[PDB]
């Protein structure tokens, strides 16, 4: 079972793809801390800015992880 | 959004109104300045001019090459057209070169402007010249000013400007060149 | 407010800070000075100069199709806001150390 | 409560700060420069607050050594 | 089956593309959270040109969903 | 045991993306550090920001460590 | 076989160069919101040097791209 | 054996994560340098950060050694 | 004809050297909308220095895709 | 012929080291552009420094496909 | 002769740091640039800085070659 | 072969370092030395892990 074989090991390496994503949402929710520390008065503001970009970077998290069970699933 | 343009000129229409006509018109200060910033030029090469001030003399009006001013993220130096730049500066050496030699104000602070017309304006409180400070003063004040530690953080914000102050100057002149 | 005897032994900028540390008690947007320019010794012309608070009117008219004071780099500890606001509160202190001592020369 | 430097944060406002800086610097120059120091250091001046048009008595400085270094 | 098992561990490989834009676009949406602390009058200009980005290094997150795709998938 | 062999390799290569999860908690938490010395009188609610994104920077952390248990059980 | 299974091991290891360009343009992006901020008087002058660089990079992408499809289909 | 055999590159591939959390606690540690040369009153406060976010950054290392500890010793 | 199936691999394996030049162009590129942002007098020199270095970041580009094509065509 | 198919794997994976190189070269040109932003009167002064930071940097550069020629024409 | 084709493919894997360094000698280089424009005086002082730093580094990128040499021709 | 990657990060991280070193002496140019007596130490004490990295090179060519 070959086919079977490199099912995981290539959904495996599939998930490397979900470390910059990680990497990405660190600078960007360290950079809603250091908004925050330069202008307080907009924190209801830039919490609004921070989910909005944690769900359009997750996006690349959610085609990173179609493919995982678009190798074993599919 | 500019609707609303406040000025020296725009000041004498609603004063020729409700003020009467008895009085001539008030003065402004900008009335007395040859220079300006939103002007360009006054750089003509590689040459700037830098004006130096405290409250009680003016120090330097000439024109330079370089100027190195000790800003808060540390020295740093202007050349002839340097980007327009508002910089807070630490107690340092404001050095001024207008060619081979070099004169070294030590400063306690205060700003200093770049403009976008080229000029340079240095604006400080207390401007010593190192050859008016002797360093058997200085860390004798350092040592009352670092090792009294009142809780009341009005004075250790006095303090903390009391060490940086004379810790800097103590490299002002230890560090000669 | 009333300040008086500030031409007894001479007009000093650290008299002039504090005279213009209880103008900073209330905050108002500008501050109209009232002086005599030391003109020469005949002539003494009677001269306004206003002060503009940082976040009450100052960064609101310097706007020219987005602001005049933008193409300058902050190269200071805190942002603008607190640049500007230790800055107009050395512009009043400069200006009335200014004021004071013209109206005396007059 | 407020924010910004550390001497903004403790209620001291830049004209106290930057001339707490100004006279300690004087306070250590050389004796024929440091005679021309506490000349402009020196705060003679008075106030008094008017409410209503009566002032009360006074608050009248007389310091020869500069800015008030405490609090305020 | 050596062919068919290769587009497994070949689309695996394929798909890390998506954690340097995952790391692109935190950098990108966390200089927005700087972009609104510093001017909070524009701060919905700012916004349009994240979403412009967006659109724009995704574009070469679904230059790699193409990959997938075309090695699975054709 | 070829499908069993490569399921380790796989799952090895499926928590790569942990780098990435701790590339972005460690410049979310030096951007707390930074943030709080910036203002201290608001430094209780910039942890209140950082432990938001460090919950939603570990969702990356979990979205990569369920791949591994789904490779190797299952 | 085994050639046009090395065609398919090849394209996916081939195409982590759309990785860097994912990370570069959100760099990009990510300064034109700073750069937009810290002077919204030029603001849209600063896309006409990000969608210049933006193709600039682009080229870099479709660099890519092409040996993506050059070892397949050639 | 080739199970027992691949359980070693299947650890050795796993512990790769540790460069993003060594990568992390260099940033993290380092604005605590730069945040206590900014604010040297409360320079033991953010050391209350950073050994709080040391702990939340390991907790993902540790997660990554978990994972090598099961593969060679299920 | 395992050399065949090697160049495929071999190729792809190669072109990887283009992401950290695309994230090279986008460093660069970032910091052209940056420089131009704070003085917009010089913004046209700043082009002159963009594209000089553009044109000599991409001199890497070009010693990368010709060993693409020496092992490929070669 | 795996002694002359490794040649083909093992001059792509030492091409690789061109990604890092372009990645310097972007940093350094674009500290070009910043530093001719912030003082432009001296640009012909910080290209002394850029030209001899290009003669250095592609330096290990000309070291890496020097591997990559030994390993192919040897 | 599968030690003569190992040889070579580790060869390959081993020249990857001099991607490290070459990004290391351009931040260097870089901050070169960004620290001749802040102040130029000691434009002098600073590059007997940088080739200090230059030799410094460049060590580990023959210590790497010195392991290409060590797998080639050992 | 695959143990010396582990060096590009090394040589990253110490560009960074005396990159630091160049960017804080032009803010400081009068405690330059004291930099480098910083900068050396933090040279010494970061190729320790460039010869770690090495250490496994040599204890799987000879061990």
């Amino acid at each position: 079972s070959v086919l079977a074989a490199s099912k995981m090991v290539g959904a495996g390496c599939a998930t490397i793809a979900l470390a910059g994503v990680g990497a990405g949402l660190g600078v960007m929710f360290g950079s809603l801390i250091n908004g925050a520390a330069r202008n307080p008065n907009i924190a209801k503001q830039l919490v609004g800015y921070a989910l909005l970009g944690f769900a359009l970077t997750e996006s690349i998290a959610l085609f990173s992880l179609l493919v995982v069970f678009l190798i074993l699933f599919a | 959004e500019a609707a609303a343009p406040a000025g020296p000129k725009e000041f004498t229409e609603v004063w020729n109104k409700k003020a009467p006509s008895t009085l001539i018109v008030p003065e402004f200060p900008s009335n007395y300045t040859a220079v300006k910033a939103v002007g360009e030029g006054q750089v003509h090469g590689d040459a700037f001019p830098v004006n130096f001030y405290t409250p009680h003399s003016i120090l330097s009006q000439a024109q330079k090459d370089t100027v190195v001013l000790p800003g808060v993220d540390g020295y740093f130096g202007v050349k002839a057209s340097h980007v327009p730049t508002i910089a807070q500066l630490k107690p340092g050496v404001v050095e001024l070169h207008s060619g081979a030699e070099s004169e070294k104000f030590f400063v306690s602070g205060g700003f200093a402007f770049v403009h976008p017309n080229g000029v340079t304006d240095i604006c400080v409180l207390e401007a010593a010249t190192l050859d008016q400070v002797d360093p058997a003063a200085v860390k004798s004040a350092l040592a009352a000013a670092s090792a009294a530690q009142p809780t009341d953080e009005f004075e250790q914000a006095a303090n903390r400007a009391a060490i940086e102050l004379y810790s800097a100057l103590e490299s002002a002149v230890e560090a000669k060149a | 407010l009333a300040i008086a005897d500030t031409y007894k032994v001479r007009v000093t900028f650290g008299q002039a800070s504090l005279i213009v540390e209880e103008l900073i008690k209330h905050n108002p947007q500008s501050y109209q000075i009232l002086f005599n320019k030391f003109r020469s010794a005949i002539s003494f012309k009677p001269t306004v100069a206003t002060i503009l608070s940082p976040d009450l009117l100052e960064k609101q008219l310097e706007d020219v199709t987005g602001n005049s004071l933008d193409a300058y780099d902050i190269e200071a500890s805190h942002e603008r806001s607190d640049v500007l606001r230790d800055l107009t509160e050395f512009h009043l202190g400069v200006t009335l150390y200014n004021a004071m001592l013209e109206n005396n020369c007059s | 409560a407020p924010s910004g430097p550390f001497y903004r944060v403790a209620g001291m406002s830049y004209l106290r700060y930057s001339n707490i800086c100004a006279d300690l610097l004087r306070n250590v120059l050389k004796e024929p420069f440091k005679a021309k120091a506490q000349a402009r250091q020196a705060i003679h001046f008075r106030q008094a607050p008017y409410v209503d048009g009566k002032a009360g008595a006074s608050k009248v400085y007389e310091l020869e050594n500069g800015i008030p270094k405490t609090a305020n």
